[PDB]
């Protein structure tokens, strides 16, 4: 039994990271998380949950 | 778990068995018991047994 | 007033699952295979449309 | 008249399945198990919406 994408994972597959890109249109697989967009550094801030 | 090859029943009810390995998953628990043949059907979501 | 408050509502409308596991679609993608996806992904469309 | 048409169309149309095993909400979720109950209600919500 397990939740899905709702917090920070421990668990995870064996796929491969590797290195981010910054201003350029990419796709992204951040924790499981499939998007296609730009990444940007954010002046915003999120708590540790 | 595919590897052991006992004709076991792989059942997954939100996800699916191959794209297990795909996502990250977090608060994995794992609950393990013996039941008779006959009443694997119970232990199913809104199943009376 | 009025041509403000429509479109808010169709980007709030995105937020509802109309009866799928999540809104997201490559969440749908991601967690399921393709006949069981499908199934959901129409629900979505459906709604959307 | 034509109001009266139109409200009498309205709550006739609660009888209405739209596809779904039967009208009566209560009926669905006494007869089928939870997931499936939800399909079947979800075509009824939509239908009436």
């Amino acid at each position: 039994s397990f939740e899905l994408l709702h917090a920070p994972a421990t668990v995870c597959g064996p796929k491969k990271s590797t290195n981010l890109v910054k201003n350029k249109c990419v796709n992204f697989n951040f924790n499981g998380l499939k998007g296609t967009g730009v990444l940007t550094e954010s002046n915003k801030k999120f708590l540790p949950f | 778990l595919y590897n052991l090859a006992p004709f076991f029943t792989f059942k997954c009810y939100g996800v699916s068995p191959t794209k297990l390995n795909d996502l990250c998953f977090t608060n994995v628990y794992a609950d393990s018991f013996v039941i008779r043949g006959d009443e694997v059907r119970q232990i199913a979501p809104g199943q009376t047994g | 007033n009025h041509n403000a408050q429509a479109l808010n509502t169709l980007v709030k409308q995105l937020s509802s699952k109309f009866g799928a596991i999540s809104s997201v679609l490559n969440d749908i993608f991601s967690r399921l295979d393709p006949p069981e996806a499908e199934v959901q992904i129409d629900r979505l469309i459906t709604g959307r449309l």
